[PDB]
């Protein structure tokens, strides 16, 4: 199961999002 | 003051009252309103929840 943590009132529009990894390890995405 | 269909907010404090427990009252609770008598319980519960 999965428990929420945050909600936001921001009022934004978002389209297209991006990870960012980090340098001195896959990962998977899906949709709803 | 503007007002727009994303959410809003600004409000006053809304503020509360003391407790009432074992008598028939009337009850408003974060906006959950109705009638009952309200009395001390031993569920457990998550926080979100």
């Amino acid at each position: 199961a999965l428990e929420p943590l945050v909600d936001l009132p921001i009022g934004i529009n978002i389209t297209r999002f991006q990870t960012l990894l980090a340098l001195h390890a896959a990962y998977y995405v899906g949709y709803l | 003051f503007e007002l727009l269909h994303a959410p809003a907010t600004v409000c006053g404090p809304k503020k509360s009252t003391n407790l009432v427990k074992n008598k028939c009252v009337n009850f408003n609770f974060n906006g959950l309103t109705g009638t009952g008598v309200l009395t001390e319980s031993n569920k457990k519960f998550l926080p979100f929840q």
